[PDB]
């Protein structure tokens, strides 16, 4: 049926680098989406990622139309990539890595000249996650993308739902979670003054985070931590007299381990994203914990040093043990513990208070977001 | 002008570029294959990995190019870019773990009857067995199979150089190692209808003695403080809580010890010799420091008228000092001097006997230099 | 000769490469897929990344490549390199991670009929599941689809060829060991469109890891620390005196077992390891914590320990009495009654909580070692 | 015009010249190839390993007597350009330190003269293997050694004919560039029956060392050695701080465990020499064998570490007795011993202290030979 | 139609790309360059590299390319593929870490005269220096020249187009500030050579860096370190009875920033900034330790506090009196005067050299605030 002399009369004809485009002043008609497959790495304190998204690209071209030989001998065509008008697709503001595999695959050419094609594509990208994306409420990460080509005047992009998801093959080995996905199709109009609109792809993804698994690695230690300091504390009452250095060992050992938290974490906020709110109870429970800490001592530092022949000589005798006995009064007058008891309920409730204080309040942040 | 305009167009009217210098299905092309190494710059003795530098000098006829008045006759040796011989897609069965660096694609010495010499130097990802065996004194041997990733031998013979050549032919003088011999075998393993690789000995010796060193001190430093701390007893039995300080430290020591071991074997690890018994060295000093903490422990104590008052004196302080004085009688010294001198023999005699194995090792398994 | 150059290049005018072998509209290409994973170089169960050794066994035919005896008389079975073949665009589904490594330029062998195999020496980047899964003594199945990748069911279908185990050829040097591993066909249509769509071949890997050594340095710290702590029980009741010496160790250890835990949780992190894996050190560890705590503040637990010339003899005596009382109050504060109940409350504890911990220990142990 | 669509189908550089074939007038000596090296830049030092990542303006001239051309060519423009693939380009192999491809010093654009001269220069990111050997380090720190030319060609097919090395050396690198030479040559070998390839010979003599981690590593020694030093002062201003000097033992080892620690990480980074790493070990050591001594010599000592008249003398009995018990201490006490200790400590400080900056300059006068 | 084959054919056959429009002996191709910089994804103060992105505008002029009613008629500006385009070879002198990437395979516009432009929006890695004094309060301004790479003055010349700022579009997420961005035009002749060089676009950023993460905890400890120093002065005058306890603070205090001071190295070499900084952590810090040097030394500092029957009354009451006036020695050493000076004589110095800290830290922002 004219087989071979069609795909010989036409590929004459054959134009390679000119758009399918009727006349010139209204465009054709683009259609594509992107279903995501693979959110390989969040690196949220740089606002970068690599996803393997499913770029489905479409559009008319009837320039191939064809006749019993090839439309109606197959409705399906796969023809190759360098054989018809391809969108040079990326990201606005997240494209930061041209695609791979995105291009070069085979597209397809049914037969009333109705084109489809979806290579898979990683690529790196940029989206929000701006001193934010760490809470509890999140931060929409927005990528538009679009043909960095040619602009909207002669190319029209299409898409669907801006409703319904991101979640669709969000990765489960993710340290976070998406909660909706919402697209548009637009203009092409920014902040830095560009005309002549080329139509892209808007894409949301509010998404969550914070599956803490060093929260009770925190939780349980500073509870630990917080009764070895009240046993700094408490335990001064129960604890002897060789004590008051056996605290201080303590404080040497409570911040050999505090600091080196302090080394530990901070390495984590820095490979991975930041926020200062959930550090400042940190930081800060903490530097109460080493100010009553150090109070202490200064409290077991406060206190002035708890820190005939024969009657002649019994006389003087008497008096060593009366004379000594003063001393000994010394040592009372001093170290009667009323600032020491009341210090371990001091810290005690101030204990209470510092922890619904971050407690309660990080009641509120999970709640507030809830 | 003798016919050359004529048979220089003629072969190259005739000559095939991706043909086999070969007539048919028999004896093949014997190509000579033959490496004068470079040096090597990195050995991952730890996952058998190696990078190493060497010229593929390869050489066989093309008496398809043989050339007349001239081309042969003008000028016996021409240069002339490869890219129109069969290359041996070289790949080596255990090594070969990455591509070819100026292996193909590079000119070639094409000699007047046909003669090809291709001298290419390159560097190489391989990866031979130098496995977790690399660092016994007896350490061990390597088979480095060379061979190419597409052909099968039927249609060419490979052909070897020495095989004594050796491989400290060119051996890194950076190398923290060193060489006794490289075997050369040539190879067709028959599980594969294709004829295929050469097996390349590597009798390996690498001996960098730098750190063990001030290891060695650790174990008898540590020593120091540790028959100190076991002479300490008899020396300053008050040593008592000192003692302990002692332990603390010298457990955090060993341990911090126990943190660059594994990350230093992280990248170089082989059989446990030195850390087999170390380890028990060290689980010597370990619990020997920690026993002697419980010889420490052992000791429930340690760890008329007128003259009649005279009489309630003379019986107040005698009486007592029995009492402490049967705390003597309680914490005498006959176990410190009986194990510190158990001290001198689980010491002595663990410690010559490591030194001994350590002794045994370096002197015994160090002639299968073969 | 025969036909010789007649023969040559008629077969290469008429004949288009980029063809594919559709046979009237039916059974597609009928082509099928056959992986041997030769061996495989190395894995991160953690990124879930293998870099696998696969000999890709791919068949199909092309009726167009028959011959007569001007080709296949020629010489029967013969080899003619890829290029001039359609390569299905073979893709691992959730894995695929990267390209296939020697898949291109190779040769195929084309029979006296036709019937054609290409099967070039690849090696891979794979991308399996291991989730957080599969370091457990448990577990996980490492799903793996295979299929074509941009053709249909109508265009054409890819199908498995045999069963073979995976740990035929598994990494000896994997820090991870195998159970089983089956794959089985299957053609997936989807709800979505009424189309009859891909085949695929879907691989399980059931291997459970987790290397030995780790297992020995981890639990011997803890009976280690274990006996210090069993000291720690011991150490007061048979010798209070050096309450604040173990202050030392308290300190010394829990600063031990916090150092031990930014190295486990690394191994934690370096391999992904089922997280019901660290409540054992959870509780475990942190009774090390609640247990000292208790034990230490109650170590701690007690209020200071942790005629006339006559007269003068009865004055006198009478104040070495009273005080001789206050002597005996102090020790009616440290007790060795209930020390030794701790002792035992405790220990039976530990012995519980250690038998506990031995429990699901030994548990899914009796499950695993099955 | 003037012949000028005829005159470069004549040359039809790719199809009339020959670019599979290098001009040298046929087989004879040579076509006279010239290399030129100029270092614009060295990016990254690893003295351990020996290799270097540096930037070369591979600067090349060689006359293609094809390439002459005439009035609509030559002098219609005495100067003009033509690719690499339209240029014969010299096979430059970088000899000993090419032990990673040449980049963008790669098929680039030449420059064209008009009497068939031509020029391509391009820039090179490479990576070399130096001769660092475990002798740069030493003061001199050696020569690094390089030879660059036309790999490919040999004495009858090319003659490559011959700038300092810190024309362009990185101001960020941790050693120091003292001079640069440059010179030519030609080569035959024992194997090779007959002479070839010329090339570019070009010694780099250098040094390194810095001036900072002698101020922190040296800072914390006297710093640390006063301790030590102290140490033995101490014993006498109050000895009694038995189980505290303990602690300092404890506390000054953790120290000098990890701070040698730190050493062989750096050390690794880079190949240090055994005569300058044991005055640093060996030192410490010499505190550490003190803290040792320490131990013992700060708790080395045994102990230091009628009726009426009847009971009265009963007491002035176990009054001088318990004196003997008390005395039977300050017998070990040695305190006419403590001034010699310290005196000998700070003998044998200034022996070995002064030995070490003794040695120090006894290797610091014979370089400054 | 209106000569369709006959003007885009023509077109073709007498035009050449390789060739750049020189328009007689003089002015060179006048080449209009500009940096439009939006996004700076990714940069390192340490390493001084920076990968952003600029659309190079670029505009010259090629009379060959101005036309009649065949091509200007046909639709006024026409955008021609840039292929027809001689691209320079631009680059940044002292930078150029990187390939620009997007410029290829891009867009090019044509005017009915000649004008054309193509601002591609290029993103590559650069290399500019920061040096140690890249961060300070005061700045540096990172030189960045820009031109032509292997093209002399001879046959291609480019020139600024307008001054425009950095912080147009810089960083709101950086770790820094800028200040201002001035850029101007120059050609560079060498005394090397007679001839007349490229020309070149000389960038120069200035803008202050540092967060104050690391600010905040190197005073913190500081403060802290200077409160346990503080009660190192204090606690002999309030508790001197731990002046070994103090000793035990030492070990803690020192080891402690002994430790952090390798924080510093790690941080600093971690991220960049002129040495004079560290400087004042210098002899400050060494100052709290040669103040500990003076003071627990000086805290040590004192020799040892660091009838007849009538008869024996009076041997007695003898033995009594000598050791009364006895202890009064030890006490004649700790006066308890001098430690009040000690903290105070260094407490005013320390809140003079801490005052001096705070001075030039406070001058030399006083000068960078500005």
């Amino acid at each position: 049926n004219e087989e071979g002399r069609l795909i010989e009369k036409l590929l004459g004809d054959y134009d390679k680098r000119i758009k399918p485009a009727k006349t010139l002043d209204h465009v054709i008609d683009v259609t594509l989406k992107l279903t995501l497959t693979n959110l390989i790495s969040l690196n949220e304190k740089e606002e970068a990622l690599t996803t393997n998204v499913w770029i489905e690209i479409q559009w008319n071209d009837y320039r191939l139309s064809w006749n019993t030989s090839e439309y109606e001998g197959i409705d399906l065509v796969r023809i190759p990539s360098e054989l018809l008008w391809l969108p040079d697709v990326v990201l606005e503001n997240n494209v930061d890595g041209q695609f791979e595999v995105a291009y070069y695959a085979n597209v397809l050419v049914y037969n009333d000249g109705s084109m489809y094609w979806l290579p898979p594509a990683i690529y790196r990208s940029t989206c929000p996650i701006a001193v934010t994306y760490f809470p509890f409420d999140w931060q929409n990460c927005s990528l538009v993308f679009r043909s960095q080509t040619y602009n909207a005047h002669e190319v029209n992009l299409q898409l669907s739902a801006e409703e319904g998801i991101d979640p669709e093959d969000f990765t489960e080995n993710g340290e976070w979670t998406i909660r909706h996905r919402p697209a548009k199709k637009n203009y092409n109009w920014q902040l830095t003054k560009d005309d002549i609109d080329f139509q892209e792809i808007i894409f949301f993804l509010i998404i969550q985070r914070k599956p803490l698994f060093y929260i009770i690695n925190i939780i349980a230690p500073c509870v630990l931590i917080s009764s070895l300091v009240v046993l700094v504390y408490f335990l001064p009452a129960q604890a002897g007299g060789q004590k008051c250095t056996l605290s201080i060992s303590v404080l040497l050992a409570q911040t050999i381990f505090l600091f080196l938290i302090a080394q530990k974490v901070p390495e984590t906020s820095l490979n991975v994203p930041l926020i200062g709110k959930y550090l400042i109870f940190v930081m800060f429970v903490s530097l109460v914990i080493v100010t009553n800490c150090v109070i202490v001592l200064n409290v077991s530092l406060r206190t002035p040093n708890t820190h005939s022949c024969v009657e002649a000589c019994n006389f003087i005798a008497k008096s060593t043990k009366e004379q000594n006995d003063s001393g000994s009064e010394n040592e009372n007058w001093v170290l009667i513990g009323k600032v020491i008891d009341k210090a371990c309920f001091w810290i005690a409730l101030l204990l209470f208070s510092l922890g619904t204080l971050a407690i309660f309040l990080t009641g509120h942040l999970n709640q507030v977001p809830e | 002008s003798v016919m050359e305009d004529t048979l220089l167009s003629v072969l190259f009217e005739n000559y095939n570029p991706k043909v086999r210098p070969s007539q048919t299905v028999g004896d093949k092309v014997t190509v000579r294959v033959g490496l004068t190494l470079t040096s090597l710059l990195i050995l991952n003795e730890k996952n058998e990995e190696m990078t190493t530098s060497v010229f593929l000098n390869l050489a066989w006829t093309d008496y398809r190019l043989q050339w007349d008045p001239a081309a042969y006759e003008g000028i016996k040796d021409l240069s002339i870019p490869s890219d129109d011989v069969w290359q041996p897609d070289i790949v080596l069965m255990n090594n070969n773990d990455g591509s070819f660096e100026i292996t193909l694609h590079v000119n070639v010495l094409v000699q007047h009857t046909g003669a090809v010499s291709w001298h290419p130097s390159a560097i190489y990802r391989s990866s031979c067995t130098i496995k977790v065996m690399y660092f016994p004194f007896d350490w061990q041997n390597c088979t480095m199979v060379f061979k190419s990733y597409t052909y099968d031998t039927s249609e060419v013979i490979l052909q070897h150089a020495l095989d004594a050549m050796i491989n400290q032919d060119a051996f890194t003088e950076n190398g923290q190692w060193s060489i006794e011999h490289k075997p050369s075998r040539k190879n067709w393993r028959s599980d594969d209808p294709s004829y295929e690789d050469v097996t390349f000995y590597l009798i390996i010796q690498r001996k960098p003695l730098f750190y063990i060193v001030y290891t060695i001190v650790p174990c008898i430093l540590i020593s120091i403080l540790a028959i100190l701390v076991f002479y300490l007893p008899p020396d300053a039995g008050e040593k008592m809580s000192l003692s302990i300080s002692a332990l603390l430290a010298l457990t955090v020591f060993l341990l911090l010890l126990a943190d660059k071991v594994p990350e230093t074997s992280l990248s170089v690890p082989i059989i446990i010799s030195y850390l087999m018994f170390i380890m028990i060295l060290v689980a010597f000093s370990v619990i020997l420091s920690v026993v002697v903490l419980n010889l420490h422990h052992r000791s429930p104590n340690t760890h008329e008228a007128v003259e009649a008052i005279k009489y309630i004196a003379e019986q107040l302080e005698s009486a007592s000092e029995f009492d402490d004085l049967k705390k003597d009688w309680q914490y005498v010294a006959m176990v410190a001097d009986r194990l510190f001198l158990y001290i001198f023999i689980t010491m002595c005699s663990i410690g010559t006997f490591s030194i001994f194995l350590d002794a045994s090792h370096n002197v015994p398994p160090d002639n299968p230099f073969a | 000769s025969e036909h010789e150059t007649r023969l040559v290049a008629n077969l290469l005018e008429n004949y288009n490469k980029v063809i594919r072998p559709v046979e009237h509209h039916t059974h597609f290409v009928d082509i099928t897929v056959g992986l041997q994973l030769i061996q495989l170089i190395n894995v991160d169960e953690v990124n879930q990344i293998v870099e696998t050794n696969v000999r890709l066994r791919q068949q199909w035919i092309d009726v167009r490549l028959r011959w007569n005896p001007a080709d296949y008389g020629g010489i029967k079975k013969i080899r003619l390199p890829s290029d001039d073949v359609w390569l299905p665009d073979l893709v691992l589904y959730n894995n695929a991670d990267g390209d296939f490594a020697i898949v291109h330029m190779t040769k195929l062998l084309l029979d006296y009929t036709g019937k054609i195999m290409w099967t070039p020496p690849a090696i891979f980047k794979s991308y399996c599941e291991i989730i957080v899964t599969h370091f457990p003594f448990d577990q996980q199945n490492c799903t793996m689809k295979l299929g074509i990748w941009t053709y249909d069911g109508t265009k054409v279908s890819i199908s498995p060829e045999s069963d073979r185990p995976d740990l035929s050829t598994f990494m000896e040097s994997g820090e991870w060991v195998m159970k089983d591993y089956r794959g089985w066909k299957h053609w997936v249509y989807y709800t979505c469109c009424p189309d009859t769509p891909y085949l695929d071949i879907t691989y399980h890997f059931i291997m459970q890891r987790i290397p030995l050594y780790f297992v020995v340095n981890v639990i011997i710290p803890c009976l280690l620390f274990s006996f210090l702590t069993v000291l720690v029980f011991y150490l007061p009741t048979d010798s209070g005196e050096k309450m604040t010496l173990s202050i030392s160790v308290l300190l010394s250890l829990t600063v031990f077992l916090l150092v031990i835990v930014e190295l486990i949780p690394s191994t934690s992190s370096a391999v992904p390891l089922i997280g019901k894996y660290m409540l054992f050190t959870m509780i475990f560890v942190i009774s090390s914590i609640i247990v000292t705590v208790v034990v230490i503040n109650t170590h701690h637990r007690s209020p200071s320990t942790h005629s006339a010339i006559e007269g003068v003899k009865y004055i006198a005596e009478h104040m070495k009495s009273d005080e001789e009382s206050s002597n005996a109050a102090e020790e009616w504060k440290y007790v060795a009654m209930v020390i030794d109940h701790i002792l035992l409350c405790v220990f039976m504890l530990i012995c519980i909580i250690g038998t506990v911990s031995v429990f699901a220990g030994r548990l899914i142990e009796l499950s695993q070692e099955g | 015009v003037n012949e000028e669509e005829r005159l470069i189908n004549d040359l039809l550089i790719v199809n009339k010249y020959n670019k599979h074939v290098r001009p040298v007038k046929h087989n004879n000596e040579v076509v006279n190839i010239a290399l030129s090296l100029t270092l614009s830049n060295l990016i990254s030092l690893k003295e351990t390993d020996e290799t270097l990542t540096t930037n070369v303006w591979m600067d090349h001239a060689w006359y293609d007597h094809r390439l002459t051309w005439n009035a609509s060519e030559y002098s219609d423009i005495s100067i003009l350009r033509l690719r690499p693939e339209l240029i014969w380009i010299p096979d430059i192999v970088l000899q000993n330190n090419n032990d990673g491809q040449y980049n963008v010093a790669y098929f680039c654009n030449v420059l064209v003269r008009p009497n068939g001269y031509v020029t391509w220069l391009p820039p090179a990111i490479f990576r070399s293997s130096c001769p660092i050997n475990v002798l740069y380090f030493p003061f001199d720190w050696q020569n690094c050694s390089l030879k660059f030319t036309a790999l490919n060609y040999n004495a009858n097919e090319i003659s490559m004919d011959l700038i300092i090395d810190p024309e362009a050396f990185t101001e960020n690198g941790e050693w120091e560039i003292i001079h640069k030479p440059a010179k030519k040559n030609i080569y035959g070998d024992k194997f090779p029956n007959g002479t070839n390839y010329q090339d570019v010979t070009f010694y780099l003599i250098i040094r390194r060392k810095p001036l900072f981690y002698v101020i922190n590593f040296i800072t914390p020694c006297v710093l640390i050695s006063f301790l030590a030093a102290l140490a033995f002062y101490l014993p006498a201003e109050s000895g009694e701080k038995m189980s505290t000097a303990i602690c300092v033992l404890l506390a000054q080892a953790v120290f000098l465990l990890l701070t040698s620690q730190r050493l062989p990480e750096t050390a690794l980074a880079v190949p240090l020499i055994g005569k300058y790493l044991m005055f640093i070990m060996s030192l410490v050591t010499g505190v550490v064998v003190n803290c040792g001594i320490v131990l013992n010599f700060h708790f080395r000592t045994p102990s230091t570490h009628s009726g009426i008249d009847s009971t009265n003398y009963i007491v002035k009995q176990i009054k001088e007795k318990n004196a003997y018990d008390e005395e039977v201490g300050n017998w070990n006490l040695v305190g006419q011993t403590i001034d010699r200790l310290s005196m000998f400590i700070i003998t044998p400080v200034m022996v070995l202290g002064t030995i070490f900056i003794f040695v120090m300059g006894n290797f610091n006068r014979p370089p400054a030979k």
